[PDB]
């Protein structure tokens, strides 16, 4: 006697998507229902799997120039902790050239980890001069002009000289804040005491000022690149990070 | 501190681990599973397009391509347009979920239809022109909205391509960007009744790889339906 | 019986032979014999333009299709490329500049497959690329496998092009009154591990 | 046989064999060259000399003789994995292809006879296949190719 | 290469493999199953036939004959017709499923009449004539189109025969040519309501047998619906 | 570093590379990769003419530079040759007819290095031949190794010819009343242990 009685539970014929042990398909298309193998052929081998693979490939950010007219202890440029920075564009095509971190960490809600700020130097075996680097913890919205070269010693910080045989400091700001991850607020209306979404302000200092003959460009450009180590990312999400208009 | 100075333009020297100021271990994460697995993350079906039929025993066949160019409703949109971009080759079978929305009673039907083949022409709402032999002969679906409301069946690997993509010119961009196309045709849809909805959703399978990473698509290009 | 081009005859005989292999007890030439390699992998001088103080921020200095570009009379590699119908394979690009010390700027190359298509070019990186900077190096060096959504490249009528190769400004090229403003720029390239397919009297 | 089976699916490879068969009586005599040009189903071929022929992979054959047939194994060349079953397409694309090149018979030795056999001879040709493989499903009477 | 030539009207030398140039190994295919195993390809239940309902309390008869003779509708259609001629024996069950449209709320009942019995005339919608005791003695199932919308059960090898055939001439074409037949009879439908529409697909079973090839229909033969 | 075209750099800089050379657990394609051989050492059709009832004894059925010939466009081992200055090599030459058993006569086919000088024409044996009986075979085939003065052929600007096959009636080709009153003939020549020096963008 055939007695197989199961109760029909609640959620009937209910559809979710947010994960895969919903979202995996209940019947197949492929005949006999197969499956298929693996494939590098014309893939070089190069598999991907992980979205580590590109927060960890330095890309461009932004650029800001060094010139001799900047005086000792002078402001150069001010940049917030936070993967979703980046403020390089191209006139046409147009296009707002988002990074690698950037566009990755765009699409979670939280984020973690020691973002990695990456300066280039572009001068001539011909120049000499300093930039110190400060990063000041806290959040992306605090006034920091108010901060004398000497006051930003105080901070984590590190000087570069850019004449040399190198051509490339890099910072990696530690992890520091009073919350386990901080938040994409870039999708909120207005911004909130306490929703942040960087862990504080870069500045970019004149430490020594750019000496040179007069054959020589009178200033001197730097690319900065950014990545992430350690970095940690969840709660999905959608949006496009606009530019950060400095 | 050594990996506070080095020379990016060297390949090798780029690679050096980087180390400013003295850090302890992060330590363990809060949460079972890591959200950046591509698997695990596209894992969550995301949005693909949707339709409204209007006149009764009619027809709609949306293809599934990468193509950047192809702008939504008659593209990739959201989520799923960024992720095809992050690499430049894709192959295996996708888990395709299918939500109805409105009307009631009417039976329909789906089939997938390999690149390359006859099939409806592409976004657009017409009275079908393939023998029904055709249709199922691909690998048929049929349903009804009363009993159920939402369809979950894989998308197969058929294609006579290694793989495909999104960032492509014209031509190819016209043959090598496609995994395949879909075709719903309803039935029995008097339109004294409701409107008639459908909401396609795509996810990753297991079986699905990816190759070689691209450079991200800029802001201005990330479109949204 | 081998090889290709196999001939059936009913009112067959034997072959006639004389002599052998007689190896130079005093070779005529001290060159490796020509084979695949010799011919074919080997590198070439694609394109090559210049680089002034006049070229903006993120401009393309060259947009170039390698492959396409090495399927010419001008090289050798033709010969093998111009009788067979598909081949897939890996490339070397070399791209090496002469700034002088007084000029600063930098230059990136990325060999991206396909098309740029809309992705960012402050991410060009993300590709096999070699930057430049004129403080720095003067050269760059880029080595990639096979990589396309077909089996192989159809030299004859292709579908879309394998690798674009891109060289733009990454960093403003500006000097002092008097430098050179400029700074000429070649491309070289060479096929890796080339794997021939389909003998073929066509030509397009 | 086989093209009625083919034709239900979207995609095969493998190696096609033309298998040719001879009609003449034991005093013709003469040579064919069966020449294959890889490529795709749609490639102008008429200007191409016997001697051009020759640089692509072929084969001659003596007519006259004991034996009666030459089987010709296309070897599966192609830059895709498979070849697409696009004569169910109301047009052609550049890319969606069928088969991997076509075939040429050219004539190798003019045929010579006496006078008291036929001016001509006859040529049966077969096709199979081996290593063959087909997948994806469909339905469709595959019409006759007019040459 | 030996296998370039050879004497095909002899039949021992014809199978020798042939060969002509210098080939590798082909390797290993993408996709698990191999679509060309018979009971894995028509395991895709394949199209067959289909029918409406004007009156109530009517019942419909279609028979599943071989005979390539017999042209759709009123015959082996699309697929199954094409594959029933590439053999010339057939036995074995068949996993039928029929798909219902329109209507609902209509009961309905289905039996399958072995070959040879009495049974009500073939294509035709007619007042069924048959004691309902006779009907549900050969084995019947009842439904309705409201709680589900489709039927999937097996039919039996039941006739007197060891095989069928569809390739035959005027007399066993009509005796030797048939499975058996299937016969759907509505209830309860006011035609003040939609219409009511019957797709049937077959599906061939693991124990269906096929013995010797045939040469396949001529494409003019093939034939749609 | 290794091959030809070698680079000296001062301002040097380590290579960059991404993933590595992936064999094709399904080729696209089963025919031998392109090779020295693929496509150097395979046959060709060179030459192809008629041989009639009008044709008396010795006439000069072809007289050809079997090496010149190939080196030509038409045949694809042209593409090796094309960008080598000089090569030696061995020469396997084919020849083939279809007479109708009705016909009777006979031909002979000689490899005769640079040319047939005064040579006695009844001793054409003498040298690397293929007899061709209409009542008996209708195929040759003769293989030599390189013979010259020089130690390498110079394709761009010859010196004088490898090799000249030349093709005499033997045998006046004689027929009953209503048989066909020829019969065409084909030449098949390809090159063996193709050694190639000197790569060079000439042409002529
Ligand atoms: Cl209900």
């Amino acid at each position: 006697m055939m007695r197989n009685e199961t109760r029909v539970s609640t959620t009937e014929n209910v559809v979710n998507l947010s994960n895969y042990e919903d979202a995996r398909a209940k019947m197949s298309f492929a005949l006999d229902q197969e499956d298929w193998k693996s494939d590098p052929s014309q893939g070089g081998g190069i598999k991907i799997t992980h979205f580590t693979t590109w927060t960890s490939i330095p890309t461009l950010a932004a650029q800001f120039p060094f010139n001799a007219s900047d005086s000792v202890g002078q402001q150069i440029k001010v940049i917030p902790v936070d993967p979703y920075f980046f403020q390089m564009t191209n006139t046409n095509p147009d296009q707002k050239c988002i990074t690698a971190l950037a566009s990755i960490c765009q699409m979670f809600c939280f984020w973690r980890g020691d973002l990695v700020f990456d300066f280039q130097v572009f001068p001539t075996k011909y120049h000499s001069g300093r930039l110190l680097f400060c990063f000041v913890p806290g959040n992306e919205l605090i006034d920091v002009t108010g901060i004398t070269l000497k006051q930003a010693t105080t901070a984590p910080c590190a000087v570069m000289d850019i004449a040399g045989v190198q051509s490339t400091l890099r910072f990696r700001v530690p992890w520091i804040s009073d919350t386990p991850y901080r938040v994409n607020r870039y999708t909120k209306e207005a911004h909130q005491k306490g929703e942040y979404t960087a862990i504080g302000k870069l500045i970019v200092y004149c430490y020594n000022r750019l000496t040179s003959p007069s054959n020589v460009a009178h200033h001197v450009r730097v690319n900065v690149y950014l990545s992430a180590i350690n970095l940690e990312c969840f709660a999905p999400l959608y949006h496009a990070m606009d530019v950060t208009t400095q | 501190p050594v990996g506070a100075i080095t020379t990016i333009e060297d390949p090798v020297l780029a690679k050096k681990v980087p180390e400013t100021f003295p850090e302890l271990k992060p330590g363990e994460s809060r949460h079972t599973s890591d959200h950046m697995s591509i698997y695990k993350f596209m894992g969550r079906s995301h949005f693909l397009c949707t339709f409204t039929f209007n006149s009764n025993n009619k027809e709609y066949t949306f293809p599934i391509t990468l193509s950047s160019t192809s702008n939504p409703p008659h593209g990739l949109p959201s989520t799923l347009r960024w992720f095809f971009n992050l690499f430049q080759l894709y192959r295996g079978p996708l888990d395709l979920t299918i939500i109805i929305t409105g009307a009631t009673d009417v039976d329909g039907m789906a089939w997938f239809t390999p690149v390359g083949l006859a099939v409806d022409t592409p976004w657009v709402e017409k009275e079908s022109a393939l023998q029904i032999d055709y249709k199922t002969a691909l690998g048929a679906v049929r349903f009804n909205t009363r009993r159920t409301g939402n369809i979950q069946i894989r998308l197969p690997w058929y294609s006579y391509l290694y793989a495909v993509s999104g960032a492509l010119d014209g031509l190819g961009d016209k043959t090598d960007s496609t995994f395949g196309l879909v075709s719903i045709q309803i039935a029995n849809y008097n339109h004294s009744d409701e409107y008639l909805s459908f909401s396609c959703y795509l996810s990753v399978t297991e079986q699905s790889e990816f190759y070689f990473p691209r450079a991200p698509l800029n802001s201005n290009a990330m479109l949204s339906t | 019986g081998a090889s290709y081009f196999t001939s059936v005859d009913q009112s067959s005989v034997h072959t006639a032979e004389v002599g052998s292999h007689q190896i130079e007890p005093l070779k005529t030439s001290v060159d490796k014999p020509g084979s695949k390699k010799t011919q074919g992998e080997k590198f070439f001088l694609i394109h090559s333009a210049r680089w002034l103080t006049t070229h903006a921020l993120f401009h393309e200095v060259a947009k170039l299709d390698v492959v396409k570009l090495l399927y010419n009379e001008q090289f050798a590699v033709q010969g093998l490329l111009r009788y067979h119908t598909y081949a897939r394979f890996g490339i070397e690009i070399q791209v090496q500049i002469n700034p002088t010390p007084f000029q600063q700027g930098g230059l990136i190359c990325a060999m991206v497959p396909g098309d740029q298509s809309y992705g960012s070019i402050a991410s060009l990186t993300v590709y096999p690329h070699g930057l430049l900077n004129c403080n720095i190096n003067n050269v760059v060096r880029i080595k990639v496998p096979f990589i396309y959504t077909r089996g192989a490249y159809h030299f004859k009528d292709p579908q879309y092009p394998v690798w674009e190769l891109t060289i733009r400004v990454w960093s403003e090229l500006n000097i002092g009154t008097g430098t050179s403003a400029y700074t000429s720029l070649n491309v070289l390239a060479r096929f890796t591990d080339l794997e021939l397919h389909g003998l073929t009297p066509l030509s397009t």
